[PDB]
RNA sequence: AACGAGACUCUGGCAUGCUAACUAGUUACGCGACCCCCGAGCGGUCGGCGUCCCCCAACUUCUUAGAGGGACAAGUGGCGUUCAGCCACCCGAGAUUGAGCAAUAACAGGUCUGUGAUGCCCUUAGAUGUCGGGGCUGCACGCGCGCUACACUGACUGGCUCAGCGUGUGCCUACCCUACGCCGGCAGGCGCGGGUAACCCGUUGAACCCCAUUCGUGAUGGGGAUCGGGGAUUGCAAUUAUU
């Protein structure tokens, strides 16, 4: 009975984590679910202690960002909440999957290193790509919402979407394809 | 006849306060007075803060100055006329002591 | 909807018949948020409509109690001209008449030639503000000779 | 000798000065020290003030 | 006989109180239902240990909370921790010490803080900025 | 004025106000050209 | 049922329609044109905002008993916005509060009680209560 | 971080060993109170410093010689 | 061998163990009182709610604050000229809490406008030692530390619910912090009480935040500079606008 935890509403057993580097550092099931993505957690005290952080509230602490929202987590909680609500119309499918293939489509896996104009081409580490993949997407759905009817609930459901299938209209895959077009000229 | 009647303490050093203090409860408890124990107070703490220079030149420090007041209170079941035999022995350093007539 | 009429023409000036009626009002000069509100409340006009779904008689409602507060018990501390200097009266002053009521204020203080007349003739800050740094309105100037 | 020789004093710098010196200008009017800010510097301790942190 | 306990929870300045004695399931707090308590985007907070336990080994006694100091989220923390540390410090008085084992270790394994307190309190400001870190602006010519 | 009487003749129109509001302490102020210092650029060097 | 175990913004508008049905609660010419407290920018959405004022005035006198004009104006502060300065805390209106305390009193609901302020009488404390089951039966439990 | 022991220690704890070396032991806490009683020491936390490089002191010394 | 470093002093986090409280509380009952029947079951012994009220009841968990306790790189595994030390982990409230104080030798650094600290020089009755009015705020222009914003992750109107550090009747010098009732849209006014303070303002009903409503991508219900008219309060006096 109390080995199973819904999020509120959403199933864990069920997701798959598909690309083999990324598997020790995007936390999801067993004792890494959790009934919401809020804790008092002291999570920056050491190297990677970071790693344990349950991914969900991850991505809620880097949405309460922009100077005129920083320390409103309680506000972040419910577009995370009302953003999962509406992946599921739209697609179907658990909305803890959309979320695991988006971050391993939109975090780049070569970069270029400055040096004096001038670069040179360098590996990244799997830590630093699931720490690229969510401050790509966060960004992409803060900018598109700045002047319209939409709300950002609507555009972080739409960006999720779009990352999970690679499609190119997503911010986040348009600058991981930049990233490792520029390295591929400083090899 | 005999009253409740009730003794205040105060100074700012702390352990010349604990001598005085244990010394009544001695004459009290010998001579079976049924003293009540020492109440400690809430600690009252005073506070300046000034710039360090004389002048207004230089890189702006501050200098933080306090002061400390401890307080206490003691009430005894006696008469009028033995009060004022128990107050008036090791009473010699710089502590307050103040006592009413009626206050129980 | 009725297709009807969606800019409407009240004192001499354009309404707007698409925005609500209490936000629409304010377009006339001398008629705030705060007034236009109190003028709707007594003349018995629900807020929640459009102004273009106002009938003809209903707007002569409005128009009729804008220009005689006082005798539909709007009170004398709402209103915008108090014992005027000239006649001793309280009212409300709306459209060209704001207009006028302002140049006869400032002639009244230049014929007399007080500080305050002097000050808005020269063009400079009325009030007790500073100018050494702010309000500045020319041309950067050289050292150069 | 005249008779209007003085202005009123019953409020603003000029009803006090230091009880040390006589100056009028940076005084300390907390617990009743009346004091110039140089004036306590120079007595805290004799007054009985001290630091710690 | 008067089979009860009292006992504590905190977080920053807020601290709770939680008195149980011998009953048939009842829990308050400051004379409300749990249910009620005012940010209610944090209920699975003071729902935790009860889910995670099951509500069979709380069917004995009744619960009643009272809390102050603070603010609205750290006396959510302090009513959360007052609940499972008053539970087995009752069962280690009064029931089989092998019984209150499998209370701590269902609780630790979930979440530290349901059993333990959290030691962070503010740091003091220091002249020269705004704050404990920060400085005011530099300037040079 | 501080140093000088000016003189009013007293309108109608002038009730209710203060004698001071008719007589101004200061002279209007109309520019002479910029002096050294008075711009980062404007330095002197021997 | 008491007004500790139902949610208080529903029970807010259950107590407000109570008053308004009623016919005998009295309010001030000026409902229509005041400003409610000094720090707000308009006058209330509502035309029925009187009833609110009271219902919720008098379920303060219920869990907190012993207030004044004075205490009032404190339950119903708020920040004011200073155009380019800061901000700061602003109290409501005196004579609101006053007239709302009033109109309860000839309701025979509220009593002026001995050493200084108001409180709820048994025919008050028996309206609130009476509510109180109408609005948990709503829920169909 | 830092945890190298100053002078003051180290020579106290090698003066308490060459006149006690029959009282003391392994156990810390023990050591602890013999240093207590054999020495006048102005702070308790100096007098657990101490006791500490007595007790790394102790089991060098059921190894082989120490110079000093 | 001496000073600086470190030790040292204050401070934060732990004690259901000690001392002991009508200027601090809890639990419980002799009980007493109001309200509800929602509860096995009645309008009850028994249930629910309380900053409703006595105790000549019991006590110190929560508050205060005195004495002691506790942590040492002490335990286990690696690495180290196997020393001095360094890295990980167990157990634990806790394995870097934050400040104060600080050497020898200097600077043409700042201060004579802090002083009845002070040399030399100047002035001293048509005074460079008191009252009335004005200025320090003047505005083509360059620069420094800041406050408010450009909106929907918002603004407006209602409803609900949580702090900590402090100050308080001025000793020449003449003023303090405020509950409660009444009058007024508001600022404010009158009456009448408490506090020299763990005792009274005070359970310090704080803001963001939280729940419901209205607006709809428009320099707009974002933003609130600039400027007209009227009303109170301080003061001996408010114009160059005190608030």
């Amino acid at each position: 009975t109390p080995d199973i935890k819904l999020f509120g509403k959403w199933s864990t057993d069920d997701v798959q984590i598909n690309d083999i580097s990324l598997q020790d550092y995007i936390a999801v099931k067993e004792k890494y679910a959790k009934y919401l993505p809020h804790s008092a957690g002291r999570y920056a005290a050491k190297r990677f202690r970071k790693a344990q952080c349950p991914i969900v509230e991850r991505l809620t602490n880097s949405m309460m960002m922009h100077g005129r929202n920083n320390g409103k987590k309680l506000m972040t909680v419910r577009i995370v909440k009302h953003a999962f609500e509406i992946i599921h119309l739209l697609t179907g499918e658990n909305p803890l999957q959309v979320l695991v293939n988006a971050i391993i489509n939109s975090g780049p896996r070569e970069d270029s290193t400055r040096i004096g104009v001038r670069r040179q081409a360098v590996d990244v580490s799997p830590l630093r790509r699931v720490n690229q993949a969510i401050w790509l997407l966060c960004t992409g759905a803060r900018e598109a919402a700045f002047r319209n009817i939409k709300t950002i609930a609507e555009c972080l459901a739409d960006e999720l979407i779009n990352a999970a299938k690679g499609s190119s209209n997503s911010y986040a895959i348009k600058k991981k394809d930049e990233l490792e077009r520029v390295a591929k000229s400083n090899r | 006849a005999i009253h409740r009647i009730r003794i205040t303490l105060t100074s700012r050093n702390v352990k010349s306060l604990e001598k005085v203090c244990a010394d009544l409860i001695r004459g009290a408890k010998e001579k079976n007075l049924k003293v009540k124990g020492p109440v400690r107070m809430p600690t009252k703490t005073l506070r300046i803060t000034t710039r360090k220079t004389p002048c207004g030149e230089g890189s702006k420090t501050w200098d933080r100055f306090q002061m400390r007041i401890h307080k206490r209170l003691i009430d005894l079941h006696s008469p009028s006329e033995i009060v004022k035999q128990i107050t008036s022995i090791s009473i010699e350093p710089g502590v307050e002591v103040e006592v009413t007539i009626a206050d129980a | 909807p009725e297709k009807f009429q969606h800019i409407l023409r009240v004192l001499n000036t354009n309404i707007d018949g698409r925005r609500k009626i209490a936000f629409a009002i304010t377009a006339i000069k001398g008629v705030g948020r705060r007034y236009a509100h109190v003028v709707l409340r007594k003349a018995d006009i629900d807020l929640t409509k459009r102004a273009g779904e106002l009938t003809e008689d209903e707007v002569e409602r409005v128009i009729t109690i804008m220009q005689n507060p006082r005798q539909y018990k709007i009170p004398d501390w709402f209103l915008n001209r108090q014992k005027d200097v000239k006649d001793g009266k309280y009212s409300q002053v709306l459209a060209n008449g704001l207009d006028n009521k302002l140049r006869e204020d400032l002639e009244r203080l230049k014929k007399i030639r007080a500080h305050r007349g002097l000050r808005h003739f020269w063009g400079l800050r009325v009030r007790g503000q500073h100018t050494k740094t702010t309000g500045r309105r020319g041309r950067t100037v050289g050292v150069s000779k | 000798q005249q008779l209007y020789w003085s202005h009123p004093r019953k409020f603003g710098q000029g009803s006090r000065s230091c009880r040390v010196c006589s100056n009028r200008h940076g005084l300390i009017r907390k617990y009743g020290l009346n004091m110039c800010r140089q004036c306590f510097r120079q007595y805290a301790k004799d007054i009985g003030f001290i630091k710690l942190d | 006989p008067l089979q009860s306990v009292q006992v504590f929870g905190r977080k920053k300045t807020a601290t709770a109180v939680a008195h149980c004695k011998r009953g048939n399931g009842l829990i308050k707090v400051n004379g409300r239902p749990l249910e009620m308590i005012e940010p209610r985007t944090l209920q699975y907070k003071l729902l935790e240990p009860v889910l995670l336990l099951g509500k069979e080994r709380f069917a004995g006694v009744d619960i009643r909370v009272r809390v102050k100091g603070g603010g609205h989220v750290a006396q959510i923390y302090a009513i959360r921790q007052s609940i499972s540390k008053a539970l087995v410090a009752y069962y280690q008085k009064y029931v089989d010490e092998a019984s209150k084992k499998e209370i701590k270790d269902i609780l630790i394994q979930y979440d530290r803080t349901l059993l333990v307190a959290d030691p962070r309190r503010c740091e003091s400001k220091k002249f020269g900025g705004p704050g404990a870190r920060a400085r005011y602006q530099k300037s040079y010519r | 004025n501080g140093k000088t009487f000016n003189q009013v003749e007293i309108k109608p129109e002038m009730i209710g106000h203060y004698l001071g509001e008719f007589s101004i302490t200061y002279k209007p102020v109309k520019h002479g050209r910029p002096g050294i210092g008075a711009t980062h650029s404007s330095r002197f060097i021997p | 049922v008491t007004v500790k175990d139902v949610n208080q913004q529903e029970f807010v508008r259950a107590l407000a329609a109570f008053l308004k049905k009623s016919g005998k609660l009295k309010v001030p010419e000026w409902v229509d044109t005041v400003k409610l407290a000094k720090h707000k920018e308009l006058a209330p959405y509502d035309e029925n905002w009187f009833y609110t004022r009271a219902a919720s005035t008098a379920r303060h006198l219920y869990l907190r008993g012993g207030a004044g004009v004075g205490s009032m104006t404190k339950i119903y502060g708020g920040r004011q916005r200073n155009g380019v300065m800061p901000s700061h805390f602003s109290r409501g209106s005196k004579s609101v509060a006053r007239r709302v305390l009033q109109a309860l009193e000839g309701l025979k609901m509220v009593e002026k009680d001995q050493d200084w302020g108001r409180k709820l009488t048994p025919q008050g404390q028996r309206d609130l209560d009476r509510i109180a089951g109408q609005v948990a039966a709503a829920k169909k439990k | 971080m830092g945890r190298v022991r100053t002078k003051t220690v180290k020579k106290a704890a090698r003066v308490i060993i060459e006149k006690y070396y029959t009282r003391l032991g392994n156990d810390f806490h023990t050591n602890k109170r013999v240093c207590e009683e054999i020495a006048i020491i102005p702070s308790k936390k100096l007098r657990n410093k101490i006791a500490g490089y007595v007790t790394h002191l102790m089991k060098r010394i059921q190894r082989g010689p120490v110079r000093g």
